[PDB]
């Protein structure tokens, strides 16, 4: 039931929660360019 | 009203007497299984 | 916040606080529950000559919070205008518990030979002999002998 | 004229059960509650809330309410002939001409089952006669010639409060069960126009009268009314629950208690709480009854886990997301993304982008501590990460620019008690540690008392439920 | 009508008890008038608009005489002045900073939820405007952000009609929260971190701290104690008694 006030109102989808958890890390060369940085 | 409400509700509490009826069923089952 | 307006140490601003009480006490049921202590201050003060009304709103707020033996204490402390009421919630439930204490007290003192009792506090017996006359002069004496059951 | 036979059928199926059957279930019954037709009738009220009720349009106008409210009489055993009258009046809608006799002519129609005869003695038939006509009138609030009549119909329901209070007998386990619903609709129709003012004292004294003599499903439901009253308007009398916490019934309706704990979770959320508020939000969350009502958990869940957003330890919440809620959580998805991100310009640009939906929430408590939540997310992550970090590393990794406010951060984090981390006091430069080898053996078996004592509590509860 | 109510209008303090003469006049206002049961007809509330005015000025008297029961008294009067059901009043003059007086007093006495009912009673005038409120609420964000130096950055400009006593109590809630938070779980501080977190380089008040909290004033050096934790050995028999009542509760039930 919803007898309240509220009546007023996998391809990547599976990997999507991790994607937004991956949305803060080098999304996808500077990794590999760091090789020649030193 | 003034002093006439509580024992009516006490007889209502004979659902506990119905609990005794349930335990009576129980001990019936047990006594007769033991008879077996 | 209606009790901080009481630094005037006479009853003459306690009366304005009570004129606020009997106006909006049901809205301010949240407010008096902290003020239980100063209602005690009003009951303890014999110079506070409105201590009848102190015990009145004391039994009111304790009827709200669900205190019942202290509702009995300050129900006896409420005075002579206490029993006379004809209201259908407050006064009849608390005189129900009060004369329930009267009959269990008369049972315990009927279980207590020759005195050494708890004496009649000075605001019992009111609706005993006043609603008893309702039962008598309503010309059916079954309550009039039911009290004789209940007192032993 | 072929569809109105379906209200003709369900109407008689309702008041057959209600009138005759629950009157026979009121005569001598109700050992605890043998009025099973009361719960049957609340099921049919949910059925009239699924469907159109009886006569909102139904291809005609105003057929059943002038019809069936006559002639109940409760007499000599040929009152099934008055039921035969009720049944064989149904040639009027199919064959004859329908005429308008609702919402205007109802004012003597309600007085007809009293002015026929001394019908019967019990109030659930009176609550029937003022509820089962008038609840089919409330859900059409188009505010033109319909809402003043909801107003007067629930003034007759205030007369039903009067005839609930002075009716001669535990008929409150029918009338409070109907009155929960209809007093919610009271609050609805009263607050479709303005805030309700003396209806507050109506509700107060109505809570008072249901105190001990009949304390069955009235106190908790009227307290939901009072709670949502104090919720929709200014917030002064939550100290009333802090001083008069009498909120514990049998928790009967099994969803009333759930949403009750939800509403008081919003209360403790807006008073101040993380822990107790999030655990009663969690208990109401897992005490969601079903999903048989479309998308009604969803907006209320958006406002439910605001405190879990305020924890900072929340991931994206997407498992709840109705796709019809997506176009409304276009702010809220990026808001929990702003919880996962530590950006400051995005922390205020989500606000600068969605302040109107944040006002639709209307909770400033989230943004008054959500920056502090961002810095506590930072301190939880990095203080769980490294043993002896420096305050400069985390500080100028999160743009603090000075040692002394990083000192105040670490100091108020010790004051908030997450990690041991102290300062190698010369100019800052934290000397600290993590905490493994804290304890692992006698400390579980401290909590295992609560584990298995909770288990044996539920054992005895299943015993007292096996009793039924 | 009733001219002499205004007898203390514009000079604000020649004494304490001439304000007591005004207190007797407001006592006669309580005899004759009694603002709360007065329902409507809003010309019997215009002398109550005057009462709102001169009792805002009486709240200014309450901060002038330092009386905190009188402060909470007249502040609960103002709280009731926004509470009586004729909300359609002339717009209150000291409205912006009576909320600020109450809020900064609350911030001084360390409350935990009346802060948020303050954030709920009038939220819409907090972010857009009202520096008497807009400055304390972001100031609270800065206080529990991690800066007791935003205190002095702010005290650059906060008299705000006698918040001076309350920001002195705010200095007090700096210093006794230093008395707590000076070594909660610290190694050790020295004279200079006392000089940074504390202020007023050395009075007899940080010396009073070192001789008042049970403190070891080390050689230009500080320690909470010689072990800082009072050294934190039988977890068995108390849980054996727990086993007694635990087996007991598993008994009597099936």
């Amino acid at each position: 039931m919803s007898e309240k006030k509220q009546p007023v109102d996998e391809d990547n989808w599976d990997d999507d929660n991790v994607e937004d958890d991956f949305s803060n890390q080098l999304r996808a060369e500077k990794h590999g360019y760091k090789m020649e940085t030193s | 009203y003034l002093s006439k409400i509580e024992e009516l509700q006490l007889i209502v509490n004979d659902k506990s007497q119905n609990l005794r009826r349930l335990q009576a069923q129980r001990n019936e089952l047990n006594a007769k299984v033991r008879l077996l | 916040g209606i009790i901080s307006l009481l630094d005037e140490d006479e009853p003459q601003l306690k009366e304005f606080a009570l004129h606020k009480l009997n106006a909006v006490v049901n809205d301010f049921w949240a407010e008096i529950s902290e003020s239980v202590d100063k209602i005690e201050v009003l009951y303890e003060d014999e110079g506070f000559r409105s201590r009848q009304f102190a015990a009145l709103v004391a039994s009111k707020v304790f009827y709200h919070l669900g205190a019942f033996e202290e509702s009995l204490n300050y129900a006896l402390g409420a005075g002579d205008l206490f029993n006379v009421n004809d209201n259908s919630e407050y006064v009849e439930t608390i005189i129900a518990k009060c004369i329930d204490h009267y009959t269990k007290q008369c049972v315990e003192n009927a279980d207590l030979p020759e005195g050494e009792k708890k004496p009649i506090d000075q605001r019992l017996e009111g609706i005993v002999n006043k609603m008893f006359q309702r039962c008598l002069d309503d010309h059916k004496y079954k309550q009039a002998i039911g009290i004789a059951l209940e007192t032993r | 004229p072929p569809p109105p036979p379906a209200p003709q059928d369900v109407e008689m199926k309702e008041e057959a059960a209600t009138g005759g059957g629950s009157t026979g279930e009121a005569d001598g019954k109700t050992a605890a509650a043998a009025a099973e037709h009361s719960q049957r009738e609340l099921d049919t009220v949910t059925l009239e809330d699924i469907k159109e009720h009886v006569k909102q349009l139904e291809k005609a106008v105003s057929g059943k309410e002038p019809r069936f409210v006559l002639r109940a009489l409760r007499m000599l055993p040929s009152t099934s002939r008055r039921l035969n009258h009720y049944v064989l009046y149904k040639a009027v809608q199919g064959f004859f001409t329908s005429n308008n006799a609702t919402r205007d002519f109802l004012l003597p129609f309600l007085e007809e089952p009293m002015d026929t005869e001394a019908d019967l003695q019990f109030r659930p038939r009176t609550g029937k006669a003022a509820s089962t006509p008038l609840l089919p009138e409330v859900e059409a609030y188009l505010q033109l010639l319909v809402v003043i009549f909801m107003m007067n119909s629930k003034r007759y329901k205030e007369a039903q409060k009067i005839s609930d209070d002075l009716m001669q007998t535990q008929n409150r386990r029918a009338l409070d069960l109907v009155a929960a619903k209809c007093y919610y609709y009271h609050a609805r129709v009263y607050e479709f126009l303005d805030k309700l003012d003396v209806v507050r004292s109506f509700l107060h004294a109505r809570l008072r009268t249901a105190t001990l003599r009949h304390d069955a499903d009235g106190q908790a439901t009227l307290l939901n009314l009072l709670l949502r009253n104090y919720l929709h308007y200014s917030l002064y009398d939550q100290a009333e629950k802090l001083v008069s916490k009498s909120v514990f019934p049998e928790q009967a309706n099994n969803n009333e208690w759930a949403r009750y704990l939800y509403y008081t979770g919003r209360i403790k959320a807006i008073q101040l709480e993380y822990s107790e508020a999030r655990r009663t939000m969690t208990n109401a969350l897992r005490k969601a009854p079903q999903h048989t009502a479309v998308g009604f958990k969803q907006t209320v869940h958006k406002l439910l886990i605001v405190v879990e957003l305020l924890l900072g330890e929340i991931p994206d919440r997407l498992q709840f997301r109705q796709p019809s809620l997506k176009r409304s959580l276009m702010p809220y998805f990026l808001l929990t993304q702003a919880v996962r991100t530590g950006n400051l310009a995005k922390f205020n640009q989500v606000l600068d982008q969605f302040g109107e939906k944040f006002q639709a929430d209307g909770t400033y408590t989230l943004i008054i501590r959500l920056r502090h939540n961002v810095i506590k997310t930072g301190v939880r992550m990095i203080s769980l990460s490294y043993s002896r970090i420096s305050l400069a590393d985390i500080a100028q990794k999160l743009q603090l620019d000075s040692p002394e406010d990083a000192e105040f951060i670490v100091a108020k984090a010790i004051r908030d008690g997450v990690i041991e981390a102290s300062i190698n006091h010369e100019k800052g430069y934290v000397q600290s540690k993590e905490m493994i080898d804290i304890y692992s053996t006698r400390e579980p078996q401290l909590a295992f008392h609560q584990r298995i004592s909770f288990c044996l509590d539920i054992h005895n509860m299943s015993v007292k439920a096996m009793r039924f | 009508m009733y001219e002499q109510l205004k007898g203390e209008w514009n000079r604000k303090s020649p004494n304490l008890s001439k304000c007591g003469e005004e207190l007797g006049r407001l006592k006669l206002v309580l005899l004759e008038l009694n603002f709360l049961p007065t329902t409507g007809t809003k010309l019997t509330k215009q002398q109550l608009i005057l009462a709102r005015d001169i009792l805002e000025i009486g709240a200014q008297w309450s901060i002038l005489r330092k009386d905190i029961p009188s402060f909470e008294r007249y502040m609960a009067q103002l709280k009731c002045y926004y509470f009586d059901y004729k909300e359609q009043l002339p717009e209150s003059a000291y409205m912006h900073q009576l909320l600020g007086l109450n809020l900064l007093f609350l911030l001084s006495q360390n409350r935990v939820a009346e802060f948020h009912t303050e954030l709920e009673r009038l939220p819409a005038k907090d972010i857009q405007t009202n520096v008497y409120i807009k400055h304390p609420v972001s100031l609270e964000q800065y206080l529990m952000e991690g800066s007791y130096n935003k205190v002095f950055l702010a005290k650059g400009n906060i008299p705000a009609e006698s918040y001076t006593f309350f920001i002195d109590i705010l200095l007090d809630t700096i210093r006794d929260e230093i008395a707590g938070c000076i070594e909660k779980a610290y190694e050790k501080i020295l004279f200079t971190e006392a000089t940074r977190i504390l202020f007023f380089n050395t009075p007899k008040k940080m010396t009073d701290y070192a001789k008042k909290r049970g403190w070891v004033l080390g050689p230009n050096n500080y320690y909470s104690f010689a072990s800082q934790q009072q050294k934190p050995t039988i977890p068995s028999t108390e849980l054996a008694k727990q086993v007694i009542e635990y087996a007991r509760q598993l008994e009597m039930i099936v």
